[PDB]
């Protein structure tokens, strides 16, 4: 009942994710400009028993 | 008296399953509260605790005199709940069928009594 | 006070539960707001259930009447 | 005192119904940018809590208080629309789509649950009824 | 404790923290 | 408050002491009428 | 209270 | 008349149609020079607001004017 | 006759909601008739009366070309809110007349 | 008023003109 | 001390 | 038949878990780190019978869970923090195929042990109205 | 006893 | 041994070797 929260934290996360490459493709023509790096870390909750 | 002690075992079992399944019907609702720890009540050593000394309450807000144990959880929760709903329905088809079994015993007694006492 | 009283105090009760859920439905049934289905359908449920409890008393207390009336003396 | 099951189901299923009609709200309002007030729709959350008076060991739920949620406003560049900041920054909800859909779907699974606990529930107490007949 | 047992105890809050 | 569980059992309860009452009280009566009808 | 439930009738009369 | 959900949900319903209409009017006449009087065509624009009928705790989305 | 009043509003509403439940059907049927109006009825003034029909014109929200006022979201949500208020009817007037029966039963 | 409310009138006919009159 | 259910207590939270 | 209802609640929680484990990993897929700076391993459930008193027919256990042993994936990305002296960053070795099929096996077990516990509690109640 | 319940198991593996 | 039926002896286990040796 609780892993449909796990999937739907991965799906949102996934679209902020597109959201900041999308980000980075809107400023392919910004003079002197920086892409933002993106990566998933993963948080493992604590607690029992498994 | 005795009547009344005869019965008293099968209507205490009874009592002590309607409680439980309030209990069992409170974790059900709670079940989507963030930070809410799963109760529930060792059915044996409490029918037991009652049988030996009669039922009391806490006030009377009343509220029975039953130990309200934590369930252990199963697997981790990021809201903090350890209500798992498989336990939860699982414990709640089992206490209903066992308090059918407690109401087919009584109502068989009773008959079995009625039976003598017609005529 | 007495028996009587007591069975028609319980009577009356009971009538009071299932006309408040009665009440409530066709409220409900109305269109006027803050009526929520969810309530309507459990007094049913509630008033159903205090009748049939109504309905297991008045069997059982003709079954004693009888019983009483059937006495030799 | 199965009669109480009555009480804490009817609470759970009147929350999990207020909780399913708030995410319903936010989702429908994904798009809004002004409010009654000229202010931009701000996503809501309910409260749950045990609705245990007290000294009461174990009651059903309650929602507590609706409350905004915490997230940045949607910044949207359209110094064109009539609504606007000092730099053009329209402020719009900060609705989030698949967690207010995944809400629904848990809500409505929630209430489908309690219903069954009453259902069962109030058959066994018309064989309750039935006891000794 | 053995899962789906029962406990006097309560289980602790359990956290996910993302940076340690 | 009081239960269905406690009402209908307490209920059944008196019903049976009522009927062990009446049946009893019957056998009684009809011991002393089979005496009285007697012929001495 | 504030916030009506998802089953009731529109708030608006 | 309507439960609350289904209100909420058929507002949003139709304000959504109402967006779609106006977007598909305003890409017919993209290339229009003339309206019915002699004005330039304008390009349509639909404002969302919030229908909070109680206060502030929810609603569904009304469209004012276009 | 006594019962008939007990019942009277129940199957009066339910009576209400089936005819209201044909209008809307109309509406959905003739869509695409040039030049039909939506029509619909005021439940709860026609459900005083009757416990005590006239067609009230739907306000357009769409200027078509053709003359048609019939919206599809907004007819097929009060559709689908009629069904459903017309299972919820059968279910208060079942369960009165079972409540009714075992009162009687014996 | 609001649209999808209930009147008692009909509404007036959708003409729409090609050119002014 | 409850919360609020569904997406937000069940998506990492911030730190503070 | 009340074992059964143990077995079945068992075999329901074993399913669960094995279906939060596939969950979890299929969202880890591509995820870099964790909280401490290392790799994330995928997990896997590992079965185990229950019948400790019951001979050797019984429910299932989840014994434990366990970082799959599987040779992590190498990305050569020099300027990661996380990057070794060789410049390779690893990265999870969870197969999606895998993960799918291990959702839709875990998912037809636990409808299949509902529907057991279903019958077996209908059976029950019939039971109890035995010379009647 | 009992392994890894699916895909871990049902897939050809070097001899150890 | 009929498949589906009853056997007292437990059945052997099962290898799926990629290489003979």
């Amino acid at each position: 009942d609780h892993a449909i929260y796990t999937a739907m934290g991965a799906a949102s996360q996934t679209l902020n994710q597109q959201a900041v490459t999308a980000s980075n493709l809107a400023n392919a023509s910004t003079p002197g400009f920086r892409a933002q790096l993106n990566a998933l870390r993963a948080v493992p909750v604590d607690g029992l028993s498994l | 008296d005795r009547l009344d002690a005869a019965l008293r075992f099968q209507q205490e079992a009874l009592n002590l399953r309607a409680q439980r399944q309030e209990i069992l019907a409170a974790n059900i609702a709670n079940a989507d509260t963030p930070g809410y720890q799963a109760r529930d009540i060792d059915f044996a050593s409490e029918l037991k605790k009652v049988m030996v000394r009669g039922r009391e309450e806490t006030g009377g807000v009343s509220s029975p005199a039953v130990d309200l144990l934590y369930r252990v959880p199963d697997q981790p929760s990021l809201d903090g709940n350890t209500v798992d709903m498989d336990r939860e329905r699982t414990q709640f088809a089992d206490n209903s069928l066992k308090y059918q079994m407690g109401l087919t015993v009584l109502g068989s007694q009773l008959k079995g009594m009625m039976n003598v006492l017609q005529g | 006070v007495s028996f009587a009283g007591q069975l028609h105090a319980a009577l009356d009760r009971i009538s009071d539960r299932q006309a408040a859920a009665r009440v409530q439905a066709e409220k409900f049934t109305l269109g006027e707001p803050g009526i929520a289905l969810n309530d309507v359908m459990a007094d049913m449920q509630k008033a159903s259930v205090s009748m049939q409890m109504g309905i297991q008393v008045r069997n059982k207390l003709v079954a004693a009447y009888q019983e009483v009336m059937s006495m030799q003396v | 005192a199965l009669l109480n099951i009555f009480d804490i189901a009817g609470s759970a299923l009147a929350a999990q119904s207020k909780r399913l009609n708030v995410a319903a709200s936010n989702l429908a309002n994904a798009d809004s940018v002004t409010g009654p007030d000229g202010q931009p729709y701000r996503a809501k959350q309910v409260v749950f809590q045990v609705d245990a008076a007290p000294g009461q060991a174990t009651g059903g739920v309650k929602v507590a208080s609706v409350i905004e949620s915490q997230a940045p406003e949607k910044l949207v560049y359209e110094p064109g629309n009539p609504l606007a900041d000092a730099n053009g920054y329209v402020k719009m909800p900060n609705v989030d789509v698949v967690g207010e859909m995944v809400n629904t779907m848990s809500a409505s699974r929630s209430y489908q649950a309690n219903i069954e606990v009453l259902n069962t529930v109030k058959s066994m107490m018309l064989k309750t009824l039935t006891l000794g007949q | 404790g053995v899962p789906g047992a029962l406990s006097n105890q309560p289980a602790p809050p359990n956290e996910a923290p993302i940076a340690t």
